[PDB]
């Protein structure tokens, strides 16, 4: 895949999925372009057939979120659950997890 | 279709299946001789099949009807999937009866809250694989533009409506793709795309059917 | 900067933009060699660029200029952020004038309750995403040591200060870090982090400078 993992995988939902990593990235994969709107947005522009993957972050999502306000952040999610996510290395449950990158999507809506 | 329910055989007249081998989208009947579907959907070849319950299993009141032109929206683009919507015109005309029927386009576009069906033969999981042989049904609103943006941030144009559950759990995936979101007798939307399937503030991205009554009947008119 | 408004042109002239080829932190001039901005903005490469409104526009009246030293604070926690400071020496001597000027040191703490102004070209939306091309600028007052723990229980040391709105709707945030909070024209603050943005009790946390005076210079004096 033109991508090692991806946090924000816009995928068709034919048979087979056509996919493509909206992530946002900077040094930059095949063709690197602009994200529609900012130009100042840079990502991957390549479409991959299939399953997209795992997601870079270490949370599906995460409602308590407390990060540094650099851009991109760093960001470590409080949010107890009964499993952490394949992605967290640290599950103590709740992730200890610092991940730099975007804030992390919430599960609820705010 | 993730969390929905199997629909009573041919309780869905104007649900059609994609074929060029095997199931890969889903489509809606909305003329004789036109269906509309995804324009990511599209493939140079593709077999209609009317009347369909059973996808595995011949029950006899199908109709196999070739595509004769397939034409997608002049200004689709593959990788925001803005203006994903394609017209097949069959090769001949489909015949007509209970169990194969039309769907009327939208007199309106449907206003948040509107209770659609949505239907399909994809994927009924959110974790692994599992493609049903019977078309699967899901009762699901319109969401608001703005809780839809929210869970889509940036990627939500104005030719695209979230319908579904912001909890998760019922959504449609893989397979569903180009199939129908009908709401009061209407086709409001078109399965398109979405971040995995039935995921928590995740719900699925659609195609404004209501934005594309003018591009629909003027190409079927000019075809 | 939430619930803000766009500077006037120039307005601001001890605030600075780090750039690493992108904007990435704010920082605040407070010797003609010197810029205050925050340890996790550490990188081992740093271009300071002054005298900046629109940072997607070449305007004639900035300076860029690299960064010749990046001195964390010693005690720099980067699970707490606490003592979450930096210093940054310019590679040359910035030219001072109108539109580049430095930002006094606090000769006292300041007192809750006083208005300060934060500054920066960080997000402007509390929910969604909308990076600002102008400087962004805010009126906030310094709130009680109480009212800081209370909010962000058991993470609030001495070398902190919230400073914001309890009922959220106007704070720092993601791109602003590093930036200056000045009241009464002495730098008091550094955006250094929080709960997410302009959210309801979760005002924004900064570095305290008035308990940073003898380490800057200090550390200005010996390098
Ligand atoms: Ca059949
Ligand atoms: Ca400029």
């Amino acid at each position: 895949r033109p991508w090692k993992c991806c946090d924000e995988a816009v995928c068709t939902r034919s048979i087979p999925p056509i996919c493509t990593c909206m992530d946002e990235v900077f040094e930059c994969c095949k063709s690197c372009g602009p994200s529609m709107g900012d130009p100042s947005r840079r990502i991957c522009q390549d479409q991959y057939v299939g399953d997209p993957g795992p997601i870079c972050r270490p949370w599906e999502c995460c409602d308590k979120a407390i990060c540094t306000r650099s851009n991109p952040p760093t960001c470590r999610c409080v949010d107890e659950v009964k499993k952490c996510a394949p992605t967290c290395k640290t599950c103590l449950r709740v992730c200890i997890d610092s991940y730099f990158g975007p804030v992390p999507p919430r599960c609820t809506p705010r | 279709i993730v969390g929905g329910y199997t629909c009573a055989a041919n309780s869905i007249p104007y649900q059609v299946s994609l074929n060029s081998g095997s199931h890969f989208c889903g489509g809606s009947l909305i003329n004789s001789q036109w269906v509309v579907s995804a324009a990511h959907c599209y493939k140079s070849r593709i077999q209609v099949r009317l009347g369909e319950h059973n996808i595995d299993v011949l029950e006899g009141n199908e109709q196999f009807i070739n595509a004769a032109k397939i034409i997608t929206h002049p200004n689709f683009n593959g990788n925001t999937l803005d203006n994903d919507i394609m017209l097949i015109k069959l090769s001949s005309p489909a015949t007509l009866n209970s169990r194969v029927a039309t769907v009327s386009l939208p007199r309106s576009c449907a206003a948040a809250g509107t209770e659609c069906l949505i239907s399909g033969w994809g994927n009924t999981k959110s974790s692994g694989s599992s493609y049903p042989s019977l078309l699967q049904c899901l009762k699901a609103p319109v969401l608001s533009d703005s809780s839809c943006k929210s869970s889509y941030p940036g990627q939500i144009t104005g030719n695209m409506i979230c319908v579904g559950f912001l909890e998760g759990g019922k959504d449609s995936c893989q397979g569903d793709s180009g199939g129908p979101v009908v709401c009061n007798g209407q086709l409001q939307g078109i399965v398109s795309w979405g971040y995995g399937c039935a995921q928590k503030n995740k719900p699925g991205v659609y195609t404004k059917v209501c934005n594309y009554v003018n591009w629909i009947q003027q190409t079927i008119a000019a075809n």
